[PDB]
Parts: C-alpha cells; sequence; structure tokens
RNA sequence: AGCGCCGUGGCGCAGUGGAAGCGCGCAGGGCUCAUAACCCUGAUGUCCUCGGAUCGAAACCGAGCGGCGCUACCA
C-alpha cells in the first residue's frame, strides 16, 4: 500500500572538462534529484579531492584535473554512504544539527545515525 | 488557534493527569497494578537482545519514545556499555468496537490517564493496562558482564533477529541461553527486518527460526514480524506482552535488598555548588518497599587493600535522598523496577563504572560479604558466539584449577581463581568482593579465545564470610 | 604633532641599539627616519646593511615599515647618525622590539593628553615623561606602579590637575591587567555524606573571596573542581588558593572521605 | 553541560591597541633567440555577529553565532 514501487535518480554526471578548468552543470539536479543540500555536497566534494575553485552560474568550477569518470566516482561514494543508508533503500533522509555535528535522521523510518566524517 | 503546545496540555488534564501518589498507602492491599503504582512506575522489566549492528535501541524507541540517546563520542556507533532505558505505558482502547490487534498503543512516560484514541473515529479513552521498563543488552561478543547483569535485572524477555542476514546468528542463541539460566521462559522473538524481504524469504526465515527452537527449553515462544525503523505493528508487540507475560511473583513480604547496575553522580557543571544533589545509585529492586527517606548500606562497597595485601571491605552506609522511578519523584518504590536511588553518596562513587553490579541492604539486615564461594556448576556440550566454519562447535572442557574466569554472580562482574575441582561442584576464590543474599543465579564464563565466552551455569553452596567493619 | 623623543637628549648617543622605520632605497643606502627617536634621519650603508649578500636587497628592506637598528657613531656638530641593521646581536633584535613597544605604548597616552589639553607632546614628556624614567628606569613601569601605587606622582610637578586626573583614567582605562590563577583539586571519597561537605568546603572557600579577588570553585565534574581567581598582583592568588585546599582537607579529614590535589596554584 | 583554541585574501602564520599584513598560490610584466631559474607589479578582506571606554579600533572588554580539544555522560 504505501510503496508501490518496490537509487534510480541519480543524474548522469555529464562534466566539462577545459583542460586547466573543469565545469560541472549537474551540481544543482544531482542536489535535487539525491533532496541534498548545495553547500554540504561540494563541501564534501572539495573534502574529498584536495582542489580549489568557485561556485559559479547553478555550477562548480574547479580548475583542475579530473575525468568526468572519477568524479563520478566520487558522486557515487557519496550516493553509497549518505543519500541512501547501507541497510536498506531509503532516500528522504536530509541533514540535520542534533552537540554540534552533523547528525542524520530520516522520515520514512525515524533513524538517528552519527555520520560526520 | 489553539498552539500544539496548549492542545496536548488540555488532552493531559483531560486524560487526568499524573497524580501524585499517597505519601502512606496501606501497603497490605497493593497490587502492580494499582492505580497509584500503575500511573507513576514501571513493574515488569523487559529486556532486548539481539545481533550485533541491528537495532535493539531502535525497537524501543518505537514502542515507548524514551531514546535510549548512546553517549561517549566514540560510543555514539559502535555499541554502548551501559544499558538502556526507557519506560512504556500500555493503553487499551476502552471500545470493544475497534478492532482488537489494534486497541492497544504504548506512548511515553508523560502520557496521561487516559489519552483519547488516534484511530480515526473512536472517541474511546485509554485505559492503563500495565506500565514497563526496557532494560537494552548490549550484543557484542566482549562486551559479557553487563548482558549477564542486566539479564539478571530483568523479567521478561525479547529477541531479535534479522531476516537477509543469515539464519543462525550465534550471540543470539547465547542471549537466549543466558535466559534459560536465570530461570526465564517468556521471550517474544522479533523479525527485525520483514519489508526487505520477500514473501518466500520471510517463510524461509520462519521455517528456520523454528527449526532452530526445538531443543532449547523455551518451547512455545511467540514470534512476531515487526520493523525498528518503518514503526509499524507495534500494538500487537503490547499484546503479546499483555497476555503471554504475566507479573513474577512479588509481594511485600520479602525482605529489602538493592542491586545497583548503574552510577550517575549529579553534579550540573556550570552551575555553582552550593545548589547540588547527591550520588545516584541506577539499582534494580527485586524484593523490598522503599520509601521516601530510608537509610541503605551498599555491602561491597569500599575495597581497600592494607599493607599486607589483605582485602577489607567497608559498606557505603547511607541515606536515600529520593528514589527517582519513571517521570516524577515517587514516595514508595515498587519492587520488579530499576529506579534510581539518590542518596547522600559523594557522586565521586557515582561518576564511572563504580557501583556496576553491587548489592545493597536497607538498615535491618545484613547480607555476607564472602571471600571463598563454594559453587554448584553444570556445562553444556558446545560453546555459544563462535561461527565455525562448518566444523563441529568448539566443546567445552572440563575446568583446571587456578583459572582467572569471569564469575557473574547476579549482578557482580567478578574474576575468580579455581581452586578445586569435583564432578559438580568447585570452589571460587574472589580478589573483587561478592556478597551472597539467598541464591544469587550465576553465570559462568572462560577465556579460550581472546573475550569471554559463556560455558554454563551455577549456585552458590557454601562460602567463607568476611565481618565488615563498621 | 608627533616630536619629543622618548630618551633624555636630543641626539641620539653612541654604540646603542634601537630601531627605525624606513623609507628610502636610493644609491648608497637606507637614509631612515626613526620611531625609536624624534625625527632625524640616519644612515645605514648596503655595506652595514646585509649579512649574507643577496640578489635584490628590497626583500631584506621592505620600505615603509620598521626594523631593527644600531647607532654607532652620532655626529654632535650638525647632526649625522651611523647606523647600521647587521650590527646586532640575534637575541637582542627582541629586547630592541620590547623596548619600541614600551616606549611607543607610553608615547600613546602622552599623546592623548596632549590632543585632549592642547599641551605640545614635549612640555607633557618633560614635566611627566623623564622624570618616571629616572625614578624606576621607564616610563611603562612607572605607569605599571600608578594603576596599584599611586605615590608615583608624589614630586613630580604637573603643569594642570587636568593632565593629572585625564592620564589616571587613561592609566586605568588602558593600562588595565589580573592573571587567572586556576588549580583543579580531586575528590577522591569513597565516604557516606560527602555533597554536604562539598557544599560547606566552596562556602568556606567563597567564603574567603575579598573585594578586588573572587574565588569561585567551579564545577565540571565530579572528581575535578577547578578554582578560579583573578590574583591581581599574582601573589595573592596562591595564598588564597592554598588556604581553600587546606579548607577542603579540613572538610574531607573528618566526614570520611578522601581528597587529592590535581593542579596546584599556577598563573 | 563547563573549561582550553579560533574566527582569511585561496591557503598557513601572524601585528593585533594608527586602520590592511608576510610567505604559498594566481593574473601580468621583466631577463633569455627561447624555456626553466631568477627579477618586479599587482586584485582579493564584513580579520565571525551585536554593544561598550577609546579621536578612533579588527586589536581593549562584554550578551550572541559558528567551528575546533579536553573535562566525560556530568539523574
Ligand atoms: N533496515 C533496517 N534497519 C534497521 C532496523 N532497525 C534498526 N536498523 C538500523 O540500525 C541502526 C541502529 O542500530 P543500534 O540500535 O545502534 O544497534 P545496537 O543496538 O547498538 C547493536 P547491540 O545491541 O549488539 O549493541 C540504525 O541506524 C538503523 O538504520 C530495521 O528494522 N530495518
Ligand atoms: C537511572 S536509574 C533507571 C530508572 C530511573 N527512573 C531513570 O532515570
Ligand atoms: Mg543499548
Amino acid at each position: 500500500t504505501n510503496n508501490p514501487e518496490l537509487k534510480f535518480r541519480i543524474p548522469p554526471p555529464v562534466c566539462l572538462r577545459d583542460g586547466k578548468k573543469t565545469i560541472f552543470s549537474n551540481i544543482q539536479d544531482i542536489a535535487e534529484k539525491l533532496h541534498r543540500s548545495p553547500e554540504h555536497l561540494i563541501q564534501y566534494l572539495f573534502a574529498e579531492l584536495g582542489t580549489s575553485g568557485s561556485v559559479d552560474g547553478k555550477r562548480l568550477v574547479i580548475k583542475g584535473k579530473f575525468q568526468s569518470k572519477q568524479m563520478e566516482n566520487v558522486l557515487r561514494r557519496y550516493i553509497l554512504e549518505y543519500v541512501t543508508c547501507k541497510t536498506c533503500k531509503s532516500i528522504n533522509t536530509e541533514l540535520k544539527r542534533e552537540n554540534r555535528l552533523f547528525f542524520m535522521v530520516c522520515k520514512s523510518c525515524g533513524s538517528t545515525r552519527s555520520v560526520s566524517s | 488557534g489553539e498552539t500544539e503546545e496548549e492542545k496536548r496540555k488540555r488532552e493531559f488534564e483531560e486524560g487526568g493527569g499524573l497524580p501524585e501518589q499517597p505519601l502512606n498507602p496501606d501497603f497490605s492491599k497493593l497490587n502492580p497494578l494499582s492505580a497509584e503504582i500503575i500511573n507513576r512506575q514501571a513493574t515488569i522489566n523487559i529486556g532486548t537482545i539481539g545481533h550485533v549492528a541491528h537495532g535493539k535501541s531502535t525497537v524501543v524507541r518505537a514502542i515507548s519514545g524514551v531514546q535510549t540517546v548512546r553517549f561517549k563520542d566514540e560510543l555514539e556507533r559502535n555499541i554502548t556499555i551501559k544499558l538502556g532505558y526507557a519506560n512504556a505505558k500500555i493503553y487499551k482502547c476502552q471500545e470493544p468496537t475497534c478492532p482488537e490487534p489494534d486497541c492497544y498503543r504504548s506512548f511515553k512516560s508523560d502520557k496521561e490517564i487516559s489519552p483519547k484514541c488516534q484511530r480515526p473515529g473512536c472517541p474511546g479513552r485509554y485505559k492503563l493496562v500495565r506500565h514497563v521498563s526496557f532494560v537494552d543488552c548490549p550484543g557484542h561478543d566482549i562486551l559479557m558482564s553487563t548482558m549477564l547483569s542486566g539479564a539478571a535485572v530483568m523479567d521478561a524477555a525479547l529477541l531479535l533477529i534479522a531476516g537477509n542476514e543469515s539464519c543462525p546468528q550465534p550471540q543470539t542463541s547465547e542471549h537466549l541461553a543466558a535466559i534459560e539460566i536465570m530461570k526465564l521462559k517468556h521471550v517474544i522473538i522479533l523479525q527485525n527486518k520483514v519489508d526487505l524481504m520477500r514473501e518466500e524469504s520471510a517463510l524461509e526465515h520462519q521455517k528456520s527460526i523454528l527449526k532452530f527452537i526445538r531443543g532449547t527449553i523455551a518451547d512455545g515462544a511467540p514470534i512476531v514480524p515487526i520493523s525498528a525503523q518503518l514503526k509499524y505493528n507495534i500494538d500487537a508487540v503490547n499484546e503479546f506482552i499483555v497476555k503471554t507475560i504475566p507479573v513474577p511473583p512479588r509481594d511485600f513480604m520479602i525482605s529489602p535488598r538493592l542491586i545497583v547496575i548503574r552510577s550517575f553522580d549529579v553534579n550540573k557543571p556550570g552551575a555553582e555548588i552550593e545548589d547540588l544533589k547527591g550520588g545516584v545509585a541506577g539499582g534494580s529492586i527485586l524484593n523490598g518497599v522503599f520509601k521516601l527517606g530510608d537509610e541503605i548500606e551498599i555491602r561491597p562497597g569500599i575495597v581497600t587493600k592494607d599493607d599486607k595485601g589483605k582485602i577489607q571491605c567497608k559498606p557505603i552506609f547511607s541515606n536515600i535522598v529520593s528514589l527517582f522511578a519513571e517521570q516524577n519523584d515517587l514516595k514508595f518504590a515498587v519492587p520488579g523496577g530499576l529506579i534510581g536511588v539518590g542518596t547522600k553518596v559523594d557522586p565521586t562513587l557515582c561518576r564511572a563504572d563504580r557501583l556496576v553490579g553491587q548489592v545493597v541492604g536497607a538498615k535491618g539486615h545484613l547480607p555476607n560479604i564472602y571471600t571463598d564461594i563454594e559453587i554448584n556448576y553444570f556445562l553444556l556440550r558446545r560453546l555459544l558466539g563462535v561461527k565455525t566454519d562448518g566444523q563441529k562447535q568448539a566443546k567445552v572442557r572440563k575446568l583446571e584449577p587456578n583459572e582467572v574466569l569471569m564469575v557473574n554472580i547476579g549482578s557482580t562482574a567478578t574474576g575468580a581463581r579455581v581452586v578445586a575441582v569435583k564432578a559438580d561442584m568447585a570452589r571460587l576464590q574472589l580478589t573483587s568482593p561478592a556478597c551472597t543474599e539467598i541464591n544469587e543465579k550465576i553465570a559462568l564464563s572462560r577465556r579460550i579465545e581472546k573475550h569471554w565466552r559463556l560455558i554454563g551455569w551455577a549456585t552458590i553452596k557454601k562460602g567463607t564470610t568476611l565481618e565488615p567493619i563498621a | 604633532t608627533s616630536h619629543c623623543r622618548f630618551y633624555e637628549n636630543k641626539y641620539p648617543e653612541i654604540d646603542d641599539i634601537v630601531m627605525v622605520n624606513v623609507q628610502q632605497i636610493a644609491e648608497m643606502g637606507a637614509y631612515v627616519k626613526l620611531l625609536e627617536y624624534d625625527n632625524i634621519e640616519g644612515m645605514i650603508l648596503l655595506s652595514e646593511l646585509s649579512r649574507r649578500r643577496i640578489r635584490s636587497i628590497q626583500k631584506l628592506i621592505r620600505v615603509g615599515k620598521n626594523d631593527v637598528a644600531v647607532v654607532l657613531r652620532v655626529d654632535k656638530e650638525k647632526g649625522y647618525i651611523d647606523l647600521s641593521k647587521r650590527r646586532v646581536s640575534s637575541e637582542d633584535i627582541i629586547k630592541c622590539e620590547e623596548k619600541y613597544q614600551k616606549s611607543k605604548t607610553v608615547h600613546s597616552i602622552l599623546r592623548y593628553c596632549a590632543e585632549k589639553f592642547q599641551i605640545p607632546l614635549e612640555e607633557l614628556y618633560k614635566t611627566i615623561a623623564w622624570p618616571l624614567s629616572r625614578k624606576f628606569g621607564h616610563a611603562y613601569e612607572a605607569f605599571k606602579l600608578s594603576i596599584i601605587d599611586e605615590t608615583v606622582w608624589e614630586g613630580i610637578e604637573p603643569p594642570s590637575k587636568d593632565v593629572l586626573d585625564e592620564l589616571k583614567n587613561y592609566i586605568s582605562k588602558r593600562l588595565t591587567p589580573a592573571v587567572k590563577i586556576r588549580a583543579d583539586v580531586e575528590v577522591s571519597c569513597f565516604s557516606y555524606e560527602g555533597i554536604d561537605a562539598i557544599k560547606d568546603a566552596l562556602k568556606s572557600a567563597e567564603d574567603m573571596s575579598t573585594e578586588q579577588m573572587q574565588v569561585k570553585v567551579k564545577l565540571v565534574a565530579a572528581p575535578l573542581y577547578v578554582l578560579t581567581t583573578q590574583a591581581l598582583d599574582k601573589q595573592k592568588g596562591i595564598e588564597q588558593l592554598e588556604s581553600a585546599i587546606e579548607k577542603i582537607t579540613e572538610v574531607i579529614t573528618k566526614y570520611g572521605g578522601v581528597c587529592n590535589i590535581t593542579m596546584p596554584p599556577k598563573a
């Protein structure tokens, strides 16, 4: 009754490698289709890879060298361990701040897991 | 235009509130279901057992709504050494019209005497059939003293099995055998993961679980599929608890006693010390009705070593500041429910794991500390908790003289040495003090594979006493 | 109206260590004004400049800022300052900077007083500054004793009482210090009535708090109690805190419990 | 929960009581036939928020926020 559909909502990360530069436009779409706020996602991307740039426009402009496969892989890791829980298939969970860190909670279930780093 | 807080108030006072307990009620006529007892304290202790990292705090939270919270930064995520406590109020709908499976409702400890039915279409209210306490037992293969002691507290059992994982979880069987050791039958089997299986897989898992329960002492265990995360099928769990599990024999005849499992210093930091509070022993009472203002003695207490290496035992005399149970301060204490006995003791006794598994007696009784204990043991065929990859689960050997082993005497977690081995009898010498009151059902664990491993049960038959220094 | 150097005479002396501000590197070195001194330009030659031979000298000059200095010879006939940069000890550079911070900070209050009362800075210096640097060796320690002990100006003739009371307000507002002495005391008690003992111990300790220095035994943990005190002269706090220690030992040695000290009184 | 640390220019340190710093980075220029090395010029800041003595604070202090380490679970 509740879940007739029982992720399939990952936007294909179509990137741009302009040699010295790299532009990722899909950053907002992957922010939406994964129900993820933009700033936390982009800081996690910067924490995975020690490269520096800016955010331009609804896109991420990082001046460094990476194939689309490797940034795709980094997004795959973030998808594997943040947007969807390993134990059960779900995605509607989002960031919350339970005594200073980011403590995750869910909506479909009501989880309380301490994932911050 | 009423605020949600105004709505919840209006319902709370409409539900009768939480009436203050009488200061001196006639205790001869009091039953555990009495209105003064049932509304403000928990009379039955239910304990959760399960495999590691499957969810036993979450099931309790889904039942009652009281968080175990989990603490100690590093321990926020892996495992928690201390037990997890929560109070649930069992409410049955007074309307027969509503379906029987969903009439039951487990609420938090702050609910009213008769809250309204959340079922859309029923104006009937909820009657309180019982209040229950929950003792979350850690289920790790290293942490064994706390699980045995929390068992030694509780009176009802709750087994969790995950479906998609392998059927024969070994430490779940270890939990079940530990429960069987202390003389409990009332065990309810839970299927934690049911949404994530198919129809055929769930039935196969049920068949496996049934195939496991044929040789154990427990035979007619109820099995019910629940979900700690999805938070459904809660009412029927309350149904099974109410029907299957009655109140253990507990009246006011037996002399007063306490068994402390947790210690809690009450020192609110940042606050000035001129406004402080005593030290609180988190203890369970199996026998004894305790009233606001009492002198009690922690029998093993101060444990000293003299210049000559002899262990001196100084009981911790103490006057009870308060008996914190459930939500509010209570005038009297009910046997069969964990309570924070706050006393004049210096909180440095209740800061760390210091009062974990220690016997207490009010003034007017003289339990005996011992140093050598005669023990009557009996072992099982194989060790529980080792996933041998297909080869003959390890067989228990016969005990050797002079071997350090963990002997859980009731709640006390002690490491004793065997001084003699007989056909069914042994003698244990203790360096960590232990007292004997009546029988104190005992669990035995050895060190064969690094961490402790349960082997068999035992009961004290005799012992060499020590006289406390006054 | 910036003038009137801190020291005694109207030309710098010989063989001393000072600190200049750099303005220009034109042909032979640095002709630099002095902020350790009044206003007079002094020479350093590029030979008296660089310890290591360098490609671009500017990286060692950094025009516009302040740099270590030494006056060797002084033209006390028409004014020339034979000065160098490399002729300073490796350690004594920090002595030069600390001397300069003292002198500069003394200059700031005198400039404030001069721009308030419209007396030229030289007069306020003359009446006040060098009598202080004579009695106590410096005006900074003179101000430090004046904030605590008012005998400093006894025997010094001021231009006006207004300058006095204004600069007293300024020393009490700007030179305001009291180091936080901290201790940590363990309760090891295993006794029966310990909370009442702790309450009475803090009662006794906080009853020692004087008007100027207040001792507050704050709680952070069951064993660890923190002693915070404002040592106004960095000597009364230790004795106050030892008295507190004795008071907790007194309360604890008779009820039945035991207590121990982890961190004794330290600034 | 309290205490020890902190509040970027892209970074790390810093003087923090005259009001924008140094190196690493980046744009640009210079030397060279040419490249690297070397040499010069730079635009980046609410030096986190709110108030206060102060001509004036980014600095000196405090009625709030955020991020760091311990006291350790502090009913
Ligand atoms: N899919 C699914 N996940 C669950 C369920 N119940 C709990 N979990 C997961 O378990 C996690 C919580 O585990 P936790 O209760 O801490 O395990 P634990 O009780 O400490 C294991 P132990 O008692 O041996 O110490 C949650 O993050 C949640 O996602 C369930 O029914 N289904
Ligand atoms: Mg638990």
